[PDB]
């Protein structure tokens, strides 16, 4: 479930490329891609927080 | 809290109260030798055996 | 489970050396610093040494810096503080503390785990006996007052005298002061109990002093 | 006097439990078959090493 999350918070970190050809701080900013799974499944994570209000 | 002599671009200043942790991304320093308030938070969708 | 066990400490004389030590358990004693801290009576806390992990820094308070020598054994999870040349000032109860890393030159921490403090006390003196003497109520004076009769326990060396009334019966109305140090080196203190007083020519009342160190108990009967 | 403390370090990924490869030491052998016998115009199976 959800509860482990009751006292994090979502950060903001460094972008090498924020859309424009420029490097900035964004709130989207990805931490690591896994590939591990045979089937091309990919799993990636992020400073978001999903399905947390 | 107005300082009254000095020119606001002679100083820094930065929020440091906070109440909720976050992860300790390599793109965050590090504010002591050790993390402090430590907590932990569980990885979901582990890798399983099936069949393609 | 974690915790640290200090050891050593008792009675020294003046210009003397003593050892202390402290024994690790519940945590990996090489991931962090430690430090000695001392107590004494009627004061707040005070740092005394501190040593880093690996030794790769040392340090001590001025007032002990010529004096005091610290190591650590990591091998034996063990602390060692060296005390040369001991002085009357230096009497206080010594902890051993934990620090929450392995350099002393983040200001980030605090320290975290205590030990259990022991006793070293510094003096030129004999663990004499006490010597007790009836303190007797002003019943002329005081009787519609209600009574107060009590008992002096003077003249002895050692810290940790015990005083009771009617061998522990009398526990209501019952007030002991801590012991005052005096010039001559040797401590003193008081035990008053309040009743009743009518009741003072019904009932005996015995000042119990329990002095361990000396092997002696003395049993003083109270009277107006 | 601005300094950084970087360190890095390589541990087993948690996916070594499924994906993997077993390097062995290979020994002897233990041969065994299954032959049909047409005994007595019957087929019988017979199992043995
Ligand atoms: C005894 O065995 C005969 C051979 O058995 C065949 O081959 C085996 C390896 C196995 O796969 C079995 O299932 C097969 O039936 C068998 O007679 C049969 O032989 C031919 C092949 O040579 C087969 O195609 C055909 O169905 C059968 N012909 C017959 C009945 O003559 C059958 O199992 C049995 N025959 C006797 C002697 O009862």
């Amino acid at each position: 479930n959800f509860n482990v999350y009751k006292a994090t918070r979502p950060y903001l970190a460094h972008c090498p490329d924020c859309g424009e050809g420029h490097s900035c701080h964004s709130p989207v900013a990805l931490e690591r891609i896994r590939n591990e799974a045979t089937d091309g499944t990919l799993k990636i994570q992020v400073s978001l927080q999903i399905g947390i209000k | 809290k107005v300082i009254n002599n000095c020119k606001v671009d002679q100083c820094h200043a930065a929020v440091t109260n906070h109440k909720k942790w976050q992860y300790n991304s390599p793109l965050v320093p590090r504010n002591a030798e050790l993390g402090d308030r430590k907590g932990k938070i569980h990885i979901p969708f582990p890798l399983a055996n099936v069949t393609c | 489970e974690v915790q640290l066990v200090e050891s050593g400490g008792g009675l020294v004389q003046p210009g003397r050396s003593l050892r202390l030590s402290c024994a690790a358990s519940g945590f990996t004693f090489d991931d962090y610093a430690m430090h000695w801290v001392r107590q004494a009576p009627g004061k707040g806390l005070e740092w005394v040494s501190g040593i880093s992990w690996n030794s790769g820094s040392i340090g001590y308070a001025d007032s002990v810096k010529g004096r005091f020598t610290i190591s650590r054994d990591n091998a034996k999870n063990s602390l060692y503080l060296q005390m040369n040349s001991l002085r009357a000032e230096d009497t206080a109860l010594y902890y051993c503390a934990k620090d929450m890393g392995y350099s002393g030159n983040d200001d980030y921490y605090g320290m975290d785990v205590w030990g259990q403090g022991t006793t070293v006390t510094v003096s030129s003196a004999s663990t004499k006996g006490p010597s007790v003497f009836p303190l007797a109520p002003s019943s002329k004076s005081t009787s519609g007052g209600t009574a107060a009769l009590g008992c002096l326990v003077k003249d002895y060396f050692p810290e940790p005298v015990t005083v009771s009334w009617n061998s522990g019966a009398l526990t209501s109305g019952v007030h002991t002061f801590p012991a005052v140090l005096q010039s001559s080196g040797l401590y003193s203190l008081s035990s008053v109990v309040t009743v009743p007083s009518s009741s003072l020519g019904t009932q005996t009342y015995i000042c119990n002093v329990n002095h361990k160190p000396s092997n002696t108990k003395v049993d003083k009967r109270v009277e107006p | 006097e601005n300094t950084q403390l970087s360190e890095a370090h390589v541990e087993k990924s948690e996916s070594c439990k499924t994906e993997f490869a077993s390097a062995y030491r290979a020994h002897t052998a233990s041969a065994s078959a299954k032959l049909r016998v047409l005994y007595q115009g019957n087929n019988i199976t017979v199992t043995a090493y």
